RNA sequence: CUGGAGCGUCGGGCCCAUACCCGGCCGUCGCCGGCAGUCGAGAGUGGACGGGAGCGGCGGGGGCGGCGCGCGCGCGCGCCCGCCCCCGGAGCCCCGCGGACGCUACGCCGCGACGAGUAGGAGGGCCGCUGCGGUGAGCCUUGAAGCCUAGGGCGCGGGCCCG
RNA sequence: UACCCACCCGACCCGUCUUGAAACACGGACCAAGGAGUCUAACACGUGCGCGAGUCGGGGGCUCGCACGAAAGCCGCCGUG
RNA sequence: AGAGGGCGUGAAACCGUUAAGAGGUAAACGGGUGGGGUCCGCGCAGUCCGCCCGGAGGAUUCAACCCGGCGGCGGGUCCGGCCGUGUCGGCGGCCCGGCGGAUCUUUCCCGCGCGGGGGACCGUCCCCCGACCGGCGACCGGCCGCCGCCGGGCGCAUUUCCA
């Protein structure tokens, strides 16, 4: 029963899913990550059937719900405890991503501060 | 000051509920030529062929001067003195349609494109239907839509054109200003004909689907809208 | 002026901070952390600010004075307000407005001092 | 191959400027090795004028 | 910069803004100003006009030093000397009219482009026009030649 | 399915200034403020050239702007320059004039205000006459730069006298294949 | 497969594309766009201020009507005379006395309209690598880089962020 | 969203030269690491900023053991061009 | 020592075995679901919070009011003074105000017609005071109006805290 949003709207998505490179499949060599492809002859860049999405514009996603946590706080990479204040006033729209690289001992000294001023934390309950 | 506003303002007010009263009005009973003009000119056709047949003789009825054209095929694989004419129409996109003013420069440019349109003499609720439903406007070059009628007012209130129904003697009966009536109006985007064509590629007279349909584009019509 | 400042640190700022999609601005008194014109310190000339009293308890409301600015040491005036969260707030409200001292922050230097009076009190069950 | 409009341009780089370039590196030591020479000289003929006869 | 380039554009880009067909290849044309009578004629003869051939007579060892010969517009002389010198006279009442040395202001010669204000001279110069010579007249004044 | 070129939809008009330099950026800002509101079409004109660049608002010379305010009806108005006022050596008798300018060049500034007339910037301006009441826009030639010379049909064409560009001129530099008609010919 | 699932000429009915319609959403261009603190929706002025007076008025077209009318001028109150008074208060859909939460004034908002692509251009890249000047009372032996992760996520994605 | 698996529809291997490639054209076993539009001079247009009938830049000078410095500052130089 | 004498880290191809699931159209891929797992959120009710209000319990001092003090804000009389913009006056700095000018005098002085210096002139920049005006974020003093804090008064149908 965490700090609810100022407001929880219908996340929708229109693709859920990655787009992987042409061939990342078969060849080890070559990552997930797009790379887009200039094949003269190449199937997947003339759109053709069956094969691959390319990813495109207009297949992106809602200004509103755009970058959002399924919870509802798009995340502020918090990083020490200064850079949380910022965020007490914009507590209710969006939350704090505690830093990967924060020492366990100020780790805490960051968490306990939020919930005295209602700011969730995604990572609270993390080091220890 | 106050009470010597209040009132000036008040004022202001209702010499308002006076004129878009009074505009109401004028609307209300410009409509009622736009059925007795509407009717007498159906049965002052009649009359006169009724007329006629009683002695051994004989009408030929006024030729059309309104006909709506649909163009019905695509934009690809297309010659040139065609693709000019149907963007002289405003029928850029496939199968939408205008209200084209008959006319011998306008009948021969139909002669030249004819085989990808289709056209017919419409009738009162073919306009009905399509300037009501389907009748969006051009305003500051925009096609928004015709929901009030102070957005016909105000592009045509120079012409002694208000409202919806106003609109609707300028494209039958032509009248002065049909130039400018059918250029605010926006080319009218058809769906699909529910129940489908005959023949995209002939001449109906061959049982296809193309250029004049005398009268019959009403069928036309009803199927797209 | 204040308008010029802006200009000079719209970008190119300490107390500035973009990642992650939002931008911030950690100077002292600005209330709301924003990048902003309304909202923003020292740029300006009348400004509310409102922090946590140093003691644990209560709320501090800076007010600059604009008696003499280039002055920082005195240019620039504090007082605290230990009532009783509604006292509290109709002070800060009848400090800034009924003095017109900037009647935009009005109700932002309000929420901030709501907000800091809640992180103040029994924490936690 | 010209296009379209220029000069004519007769570069003389078709020897080879690249053995024999000379920067110029030097320049600021120079100008202080020169210093302690116009410094030197006066200090060493005290009275008489430092700039030469 | 290296950053602000197309060259990072086109990484990707396989034949990097070059064209695919007819590659980039070393030196089509040939090397430099290099066939200007054959095959890039067009170039030379509707863009350069007047480049091949010669024209004229040598002069052959020449100096500038021996032809140095800068030239003014009466246009502004009202420059050349402090314009105090100017506001003093035109007035004064004895026709002073002020001596003007085209040469100590730098100039080889003295020329006839512009209005002239109406305001007695002595311009003492080098080689003169006849232009200069009757607009200096006209005003009022003279022209007193330097070796 | 619609059959429309989109070659040239996007139109190429410059929106904001392409310089960084604030005070331009804000007297920019004070008529997006104006140029919004008032009828006046000046301050859209006025707005369109802070806008522009360097090489597109020639500087003034100062005797043109007295030949621009010499004339019949034009008195008692002010000068509206968006770009720079310079001198004319070349002129005297400077009549008491009002300007505005983004800048006008020390020595014209001293030869403005030494007739008793006064020198505006282009805040100042918009509080004198927002609507740009009683004022005369000028700018200098913008066919003016050397550069223009060099432009138009070319060197070579018949009887189209444009300049070209050479390295050096002289006797040798360019006088020959197509200039002496005794040597080849001649255009 | 055979009065056929063959072939002529014809009906209805139905099936389906990235095509058209309506809607949804994400691009771009334009709107002489609005929005940097103001009235006002075929807007068809507003205001002094005087002299005179009042139920006057402006006693004009089957126009069907557009520019003049039936929510008021004057009036309720103070009592034929005065008023017709002040937002630090009218109580507010208009508010011009001061202005978004919204106004990173290269921010945000509404309209419409449109977004096949090799070569190429151009733009945009809180896309990515390494170096330095600034700056982040950045982080760090309470564990950095890398590395590893069928540990939650986010961007359209370069990647990015978290276990 | 990702792993395995299952199904239904779709579906040729990239790169390249190429009027036309899945090619019964060529490169290509796989993986790591390295790897290809760079610098300078000269033009030219476009643009940014300074000053403006000028404006500069050196090369020289005057001011450093430099920590920063082989910097910065300044010069009828400043115009000998 | 999962830093062991070619020893920091220690990837991928590659191979080592443990677990799960699959397996006649070579694998591998796109769209759509379904089953299962490893994990990840939870809930041993997630009933999510925040105002305001009414009711019933329980508890501190107030809020409304003045009075003493302190500190702001705003107003103006520009009242008084200080400040600066535009104008005028002082020709008053002008030699006790300089610097620029090929302006002018070798009536001057020094040094050798020239150089240096002095003296006259114009353009510039300072004092005196007087007058008008922007009276300007540039104050500072009094008078005011308002706000806030502190300290006094006000003991409880008030004003808070809690459930
Ligand atoms: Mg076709
Ligand atoms: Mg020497
Ligand atoms: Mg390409
Ligand atoms: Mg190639
Ligand atoms: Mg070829
Ligand atoms: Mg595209
Ligand atoms: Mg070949
Ligand atoms: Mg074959
Ligand atoms: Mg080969
Ligand atoms: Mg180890
Ligand atoms: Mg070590
Ligand atoms: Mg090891
Ligand atoms: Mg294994
Ligand atoms: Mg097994």
């Amino acid at each position: 029963a965490a700090l609810r949003p100022l407001v929880k709207p219908k996340i929708v998505k229109k693709r859920t899913k990655k787009f992987i490179r042409h061939q990342s499949d078969r060849y080890v060599k070559i990552k997930r990550n797009w790379r887009k492809p200039r094949g003269i002859d190449n199937r997947v860049r003339r759109r053709f059937k069956g094969q691959i999405l390319m990813p495109n514009i207009g297949y992106g996603s809602n200004k509103k719900t755009k970058h959002m946590l399924p919870s509802g706080f798009r995340k502020f990479l918090v990083h020490n405890v200064k850079e949380l204040e910022v965020l007490l006033m914009c507590n209710k729209s969006y939350c704090a991503e505690i830093a990967h690289n924060v020492s366990s001992k100020n780790r805490k000294a960051i968490v306990e501060r939020a919930a005295q001023l209602a700011i969730r934390v995604t990572n609270p309950n993390a080091r220890l | 000051n106050f009470a010597e506003l209040k009132i000036k303002r008040l004022r202001k007010k209702f010499a308002q509920k006076m004129l878009r009263k009074a505009r109401r009005k004028l609307i209300y009973e410009k409509a009622k030529h736009y059925h007795k003009e509407y009717r007498q000119m159906y049965r002052t056709e009649i009359r006169m062929a009724r007329m006629a047949r009683k002695a051994g003789n004989f009408y030929v009825p006024a030729e059309p001067k309104l006909a709506f054209v649909i163009r019905i095929r695509g934009i690809n694989g297309v010659s040139p003195k065609v693709r000019k004419v149907l963007q002289l129409l405003r029928l850029r996109q496939i199968f939408n349609g205008t209200f084209v003013k008959l006319n011998k420069a306008s009948i021969n440019m139909l002669r030249i494109v004819e085989p990808y349109i289709a056209w017919g003499y419409p009738n009162l609720k073919s306009v009905n239907e399509l300037i009501y439903k389907r009748g969006y406007g051009k305003i500051n070059k925009k096609r928004i839509a015709l929901t009030d009628n102070a957005l016909i007012a105000r592009s045509l209130g120079k012409y002694g054109i208000i409202c919806m129904e106003d609109l609707i003697h300028e494209i039958y009966t032509v009248g002065k200003r049909f130039k400018e009536a059918n250029n605010f109006l926006w080319p009218f985007k058809l769906s699909s004909p529910r129940g489908g064509m005959k023949k995209k590629t002939t001449h109906f007279v061959e049982g296809g689907d193309a250029g004049n349909r005398e009268d019959q584009i009403n069928r036309l019509i009803r199927r797209m809208n | 002026s204040a308008h010029l400042q802006w200009m000079v640190v719209r970008n190119c700022s300490s107390f500035l901070i973009k990642r992650n999609k939002q931008t911030y601005s950690t100077e002292p008194n600005n209330l709301k952390a924003r990048n902003s014109f309304r909202y923003n310190g020292l740029i300006h000339h009348k400004t509310v600010g409102v922090e946590p009293a140093a003691d644990g308890k209560g709320v501090v409301v800076v007010i600059k004075r604009r008696s003499g600015q280039r002055k920082p040491a005195t240019s620039y005036v504090r007082t605290t307000i230990n009532k009783n969260a509604r006292a509290t707030l109709s002070s800060i409200r009848h400090m800034i407005r009924k003095n017109k001292y900037r009647p935009d922050l009005r109700m932002a230097a309000i929420r901030r001092a709501s907000a800091i009076l809640r992180s103040q009190k029994p924490v936690m069950v | 191959a010209p296009s379209r409009n220029g000069m004519i341009l007769k570069p003389h780089f078709h020897k080879d400027w690249q053995r024999r370039v000379a920067t110029w590196f030097n320049q600021p030591a120079r100008k202080i090795r020169r210093r302690k020479a116009r410094q030197a000289k006066a200090r060493r003929i005290a009275p008489r004028p430092a700039s030469g006869p | 910069p290296s950053r602000l380039r197309k060259t990072r554009k086109l990484r990707g880009h396989v034949s990097h803004g070059h064209g695919r067909i007819g590659k980039h290849r070393k030196h089509p044309g040939g090397r430099g100003n290099a066939g200007g009578m054959h095959h890039h004629r067009i170039n030379f003869d509707k863009y350069h006009p007047g480049y091949f051939g010669k024209v004229g007579m040598r002069h052959y060892h020449l100096k500038r030093n021996q032809s140095f010969c800068p030239t003014v517009n009466l246009d502004k002389l009202w420059t050349l000397v402090s314009e105090q010198t100017r506001i003093n006279a035109a007035k004064n009442k004895t026709g002073a009219a002020p001596i003007i040395d085209v040469v100590r202001s730098g100039y080889y010669k003295v020329l006839g482009k512009g209005k002239l204000p109406k305001q007695p001279v002595i311009v003492k110069a080098k080689f003169f026009s006849r232009r200069a010579e009757e607009k200096i007249k006209g005003v009022g004044g003279a022209c007193v030649l330097v070796a | 399915g619609v059959d429309i070129r989109h070659n040239k939809d996007r139109k190429v008009r410059r929106k904001e200034p392409k310089s960084q330099d604030i005070y331009l950026r804000l007297l920019v800002k004070l008529y997006r403020f104006l140029a919004r509101r008032t009828n006046s079409t000046f301050n859209q004109v006025v707005l369109k050239r802070l806008f522009m660049s360097r090489t597109n608002r020639p500087p003034l010379s100062l005797s043109r702007m007295i030949r621009k305010m010499k004339l019949p009806g034009r008195e008692g108005k002010t000068a509206v320059v968006v770009g720079t006022i310079t001198d004319d050596v070349r002129v005297q008798e400077v009549p008491k004039l009002k300007v505005c300018a983004l800048r006008v060049s020390s020595r014209a500034r001293s030869r403005i205000l030494k007739a008793g007339g006064k020198i505006l910037t282009f805040d100042q301006l918009a509080l004198d006459s927002p609507k740009g009441c009683g004022t005369v826009l000028l700018s200098g030639p913008r066919k003016g730069r050397e550069v223009y010379r060099h432009f138009g049909k070319a060197p070579g064409t018949p009887h189209s006298h444009t300049k070209p560009y050479v390295r050096s001129k002289g006797r040798k530099f360019e006088r020959a294949r197509g200039r002496r008609a005794s040597r080849g010919y001649k255009n």
